[PDB]
């Protein structure tokens, strides 16, 4: 699902 | 006597850590020699994110595009280039504070420390596997990509690991410092996910010699197995298959405590089919597979760097 | 998201390690400004280990019977002094590394980063507690004594614990950087034993919290408890009494996840009842009290995963 | 058992 690029 | 989850010492990386802007996002570099490292998707929107193309939106930049600060020292870029997913922005100042370095890329079951970072600052410093399914069980925030991950040998630092992403159970995704990505993972705004993971067996192992070094014994028993036969019972329970190389690694250990590595091994398939009966080993009550061999004699030993 | 034992960055301390050496004996100081702190064992003789008169021993010591190295490099010992079970060496070089600092004695129950070294360099960084008994379990041998704990919160560091010496359970015990030591324990290789030691129930609160702050809340309740009636159950467990002050401490992550104080000592309390029945909580499958309430916020996201 | 110091 959904990836958050920090 | 003891046995803690222990990082090697962070100074002589938190002396190479800077701040990288461009735009609107800000995360961290790498700062060595006259360059500066850092994940590439600091150049994209969030917009840009969901299909970016990296060559063009670097196109577009200029060097003066790329903010980097040192402390309060800005530092003035004079080159920019893309290295697979890390951008290599060269600056006219050599950091003075640059240690004696190699890169590298680590396997899974590999530990390292992460000196976690936001805004170019040093925040945290914690002791991480290279997991079987490539990923890491970091603890990250926004902010934190960037950060790196490193060994030390005698006075070396060997970076291995430089942060890029969260997926979705939490767990973290990066490159080595040549930008390649450790796993089946894109930077790319997209649906992503870790596979299975499984537990580390000679990692395991490791651990189960520094709970006999420190006076933990009640797991010890008076059966030996084979390697084809341990590894029938680490397939069924989701372990990595022992090889031989990995019982080499641990005759030190075998020898240090008199416990054959195939000895130690059917004490780890009785707990992996009966587990713990109620008891702890160095005070977890699962077994612990973030310390290699290497970290055992190291901490037991007293290593200095 | 995730959650680790996160020490603070080393570099502001390693910058401070310096080798101590009297006779035989070789420890490691604490370099401030023109001040070398140590444990005051380093003048003791294998004769000097059950009943060392310190006064005595130290009067008989020159300024330059004490052998201090920063890397390569020799200090000039100019003056010496005792202050409880610490030497100050006086030296004639301010450390030109030097980090904002002060010295804290801390409470149990605190946490604190200990940088592990021998013969003045690093070896490697953790994180420990002070136990309600006034030990800590660390991971020392023999020369580590002179390593220091510390926190860095903002810029500067709060140096709170030096090392001294191993009980023989295996735990440590150690002094403030005035030379107090935490606890009822002395400087002296006389049997000394520490007493049972307890849960800190206030930081397994903290790090509950933090599971709900990270996603998970399987552990919770419907039920409520009174602080009196929590008590009563939790030391049959060999926990901490917690107080109105420890309560108040957790308001902010109260806040944070709108769960009361009091409901999660109600789900404390069914755990220690259960168990975790094959779960864990944030990879562990006991109960941490090793994370504070302000280790917690230090750490954690400030939006929670609802 | 007594005390070591380290």
């Amino acid at each position: 699902s959904g990836v958050t690029f920090q | 006597s003891g046995f803690r989850k222990m990082a090697f010492p962070s100074g002589k990386v938190e002396g190479c850590m800077v701040q990288v802007t461009c735009g609107t996002t800000t995360l961290n570099g790498l700062w060595l020699d006259d360059v500066v490292y850092c994940p590439r998707h600091v150049i994209c929107t969030s917009e840009d994110m969901l299909n970016p193309n990296y060559e063009d939106l670097l196109i577009r930049k200029s060097n003066h595009n790329f903010l980097v600060q040192a402390g309060n020292v800005q530092l003035r870029v004079i080159g920019h280039s893309m290295q697979n997913c890390v951008l290599k922005l060269k600056v006219d100042t050599a950091n003075p504070k640059t240690p004696k370095y190699k890169f590298v890329r680590i396997q899974p079951g590999q530990t390292f420390s992460v000196l976690a970072c936001y805004n170019g600052s040093p925040s945290g410093v914690y002791q991480c596997a290279m997991r079987p399914n490539f990923t890491i069980k970091g603890s990250f925030l926004n902010g934190s990509a960037g950060s790196v991950g490193f060994n030390i040998d005698y006075d070396c630092v060997s970076f291995c690991y430089m942060h890029h992403m969260e997926l979705p159970t939490g767990v973290h995704a990066g490159t080595d410092l040549e930008g390649n990505f450790y796993g089946p993972f894109v930077d790319r705004q997209t649906a992503q996910a870790a596979g299975t993971d499984t537990t580390i067996t000679v990692n395991v192992l490791a651990w189960l010699y520094a709970a006999v070094i420190n006076g933990d014994r009640w797991f010890l028993n008076r059966f030996t197995t084979t390697l084809n036969d341990f590894n029938l019972v680490a397939m069924k329970y989701n372990y990595e298959p022992l090889t031989q190389d990995h019982v080499d690694i641990l005759g030190p250990l075998s020898a240090q405590t008199g416990i054959a590595v195939l000895d130690m091994c059917a004490s780890l398939k009785e707990l992996l089919q009966n587990g713990m009966n109620g008891r702890t080993i160095l005070g977890s009550a699962l077994l612990e597979d973030e310390f290699t061999p290497f970290d055992v004699v190291r901490q037991c030993s007293g290593v200095t760097f």
